[PDB]
């Protein structure tokens, strides 16, 4: 969803 | 049967509860969403808790990770659904 | 061995400390101690999780085990033996 | 051989387990997914645990980080695969 | 009524407060944003706290998770709105 | 010189180690990746640790945050590179 | 004036510091970035700390959450800017 840089699901 | 039932639901976590929003215009939302999934592309106006508002030229299916208090109906051409 | 040549391991850092502990023998861990120098103890206390909080919790013990800060062990080089651990009394 | 075997699987973590979902329509899912990878674009309807449902005009290959209890078959034209 | 009111707002968390930015050019921003939602595509120039600046050929509706101190007006053709 | 050297590498963290994958087909991967960066668009088949497999109609440059055990070669038309 | 000044900067956090990278080719980078914002689309080659390298057919404005040690100049046609 949110504003990270993380290759992740949400 | 969820294996993540004991896990706490943070702001970073996926959308547990969704509800469609109406451009209410000077009546605040029931629950403020963690994010907004847009249904139809266009423009929509969003107000913070501090009161300042901007217009967002949003696209069709984008999620935008903003946490708005009230969606006004003046410049809102775009339909969205809230996520929480 | 930790993994990467200079520092600790990359993906999983600080289990080099754990398997070093649990590869020392059950009776020797009853009264054991780490031995390090100060610029290795600083680097171990600088180790932190994915959020920015240092992951470890006057003798300055580690994982409940006492820590002897020497000044004569090597620092963290390519193939140096900076951290030792065991029952030095036996 | 996973180097992340000891790591706990949170909601924010990548998809460990995947299973294709069918538009079951008034029978709930076996396990509710953390996210939905869409296979074919279209519309699909999703119900929360609180019961409210909306239609999502979804695109082709999007992941949507929603955690639905039941996918109904009334307005579902889009095939998806669940991630958990 | 937010159910996440007691939750702390981290850098990874969604956008609580938004404000439109102007290409100020050697006057720093009021509050530096966690992210920038771009309104109109183009080029815009961004300066860190360490002072080095690059031009970003940005697209239309992208969010870019950069935390800039000052947006200059020399090469800025793109309008954006800050998120914080 | 990394300033994040002391930081632990979680599942949510960026890709430290990358390796190209081959569609091995009933021989498991050397290390299972946190995510898959796709190189060429197409279809590719992925198996969990629980054994169930689906086909993913993936696009060209997408990252998909799935953690597969084995990529089979039956329906795999798409080349990808693993991230870990 | 940042309200997030006391917050620690994790790997998952937004880009505090940015610097443009050159395809250095057997001289390592000054600081390895958390992510790469691509400026011009094309191909670029990336090396881990373990030494293995692949070519990435990257698009124009994509961010790719990879943490490379060295960007070589053999197959690099794409210009990028590092984020850290």
């Amino acid at each position: 969803i949110a504003l990270g840089l993380g290759l992740g699901l949400a | 049967m969820d294996v993540f039932a004991k896990h706490a639901v943070s702001l970073e976590s996926p959308a547990v509860r969704h509800y469609e929003i109406t451009p209410s215009d000077s009546t605040d939302l029931a629950r403020r969403p963690r994010a907004l999934r847009v249904q139809t592309g266009g423009t929509l106006v969003l107000r913070d808790e501090t009161g300042i508002t901007v217009t967002y030229t949003v696209f069709a299916g984008e999620i935008l990770p903003v946490r708005p208090v009230r969606v006004l109906a003046t410049g809102t051409t775009a339909t969205a659904v809230g996520w929480e | 061995a930790t993994g990467a040549a200079g520092d600790f391991a990359a993906v999983n850092a600080s289990d080099a400390v754990v398997d070093l502990v649990y590869a020392l023998g059950a009776e020797y861990r009853a009264n054991a101690s780490f031995v390090m120098n100060s610029k290795t103890a600083g680097a171990v206390r600088k180790m932190k999780d994915a959020d920015g909080r240092f992951l470890w919790a006057e003798p300055a013990r580690l994982m409940g085990y006492p820590v002897l800060i020497a000044e004569d062990m090597p620092d963290i080089a390519a193939n140096a033996y900076a951290i030792a651990f065991g029952d030095f009394g036996n």
